[PDB]
């Protein structure tokens, strides 16, 4: 029985902190897709101003 | 005792599925919460593009 | 007949306990699938707002 109470204790937070992380590593993967486009913005912008 | 053992062991099983389940689509969830922005700035790409078209 | 009445002291008891087992083992195999389709409705919520 406690053999159990311990399992909870520590897989509840292991996946309470999982959570944590795949949310930030999954912000931090799109980071560098958002700021390309931001900047392919303006690369756009001027590659038809040369039109 | 089997039957208090296997009652408890179940029921401690129940909420740590639950917190698993909610850990593998976290990732899922702000992936779709950051692709919004992602197709938001991809998009206006060419809304960029089309306004000096004129 | 002390055999039978010993044999069902225990069956009866076993077969009680089982009862109780059994459902809160259904109820803790189907509490996963209950929490992922919770969750995939925020899923699916935001892979519509792309949209």
């Amino acid at each position: 029985i406690e053999m159990a109470k311990a399992q909870r204790d520590y897989e509840l937070k292991k996946a309470a902190y999982d959570i944590e992380v795949n949310t930030r590593r999954a912000q931090a993967d799109l980071a560098y897709q958002l700021q390309v486009a931001k900047t392919k913005q303006q690369i756009e912008e001027q590659r038809v101003q040369v039109q | 005792s089997k039957r208090a053992f296997e009652l408890q062991k179940s029921a401690f099983s129940e909420e740590v599925n639950i917190k698993t389940a909610e850990a593998q689509l976290a990732y899922e969830l702000q992936g779709a919460r950051e692709q919004q922005k992602i197709r938001q700035e991809e998009i206006e790409i060419e809304v960029v593009q089309r306004k000096k078209q004129i």
